[PDB]
């Protein structure tokens, strides 16, 4: 019914951690399209930018 | 000092300040009056009869 706050993307992880541990992450920058770990139903380039239309973080292409 | 994974930026640390104290002294004024009623009668180390 109502979109949960798990459905608004904020950061990009920098080093792995379990639950209970704390995570350093990125809040701004211009990032690769393919090095990031997405999941399914978010495959194409246009949806991956529509995740971050608004933030500091922008997701571009490599040449 | 804080532990930082070598990709991310860093941490900023706060600081401390000062204090002051002031004081003022107090004033002391004792005195004596001297009559002829205190000078005349006999101080103790004096011989009898004639002073």
């Amino acid at each position: 019914e109502v979109p949960a706050p798990q459905s608004v993307a904020i950061g990009i992880a920098a080093q792995p951690a379990k639950s209970g541990q704390n995570v350093p992450y990125y809040i701004g920058g211009v990032f690769n399209h393919a090095a990031l770990g997405w999941h399914a139903s978010l495959d194409t380039l246009a949806k991956r930018q529509a995740v971050f239309d608004r933030t500091n973080i922008h997701i571009g292409n490599l040449y | 000092a804080p532990f930082v994974a070598p990709n991310v930026q860093g941490r900023v640390i706060k600081e401390s300040g000062y204090n002051t104290k002031t004081f003022k002294p107090a004033y002391v004024k004792p005195k004596h009056v001297i009559d002829p009623n205190m000078i005349i009668p006999r101080q103790p180390g004096e011989a009898l009869g004639t002073g």
